[PDB]
């Protein structure tokens, strides 16, 4: 299972 | 292709569907995580675990076009500097949803 924090990162972070 | 189409697919948002909207933040992970201790604000859904950045951040908004449909998802890319609002949860208390930008 992907965690909710990891989901957010994959969807929204592009440093 | 455009940044939205490429990154949407690379990140596994549009490999199996077309999402109407998604926002990408061009800041360091740690500077985004820092938002969970910035200004507490209501979430759209009325919960109270949302936080708005003090500063504007570099963000790319991706939004489907009118004709877009799977598999050939099509996005309009809009780049802007805006404050972000995230929902936080957990220990450690970290971003779990991207609520909005303003
Ligand atoms: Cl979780």
């Amino acid at each position: 299972k992907e965690t909710a924090a990891a989901x957010f990162e994959r969807x929204h972070l592009d440093s | 292709s455009n940044y939205c189409n490429q990154m949407m697919k690379s990140r596994n948002l549009t490999k199996d569907r077309c999402k109407p909207v998604n926002t990408f933040v061009h800041e360091s992970l740690a500077d985004v995580q820092a938002v969970c201790s910035q200004k507490n604000v209501a979430c759209k859904n009325g919960q109270t675990n949302c936080y708005q950045s003090y500063s504007t951040m570099s963000i790319t908004d991706c939004r489907e076009t009118g004709s877009s449909k799977y598999p050939n998802c099509a996005y309009k890319t809009t780049q802007a500097n805006k404050h972000i609002i995230v929902a936080c949860e957990g220990n450690p208390y970290v971003p779990v949803h991207f609520d909005a930008s303003v």
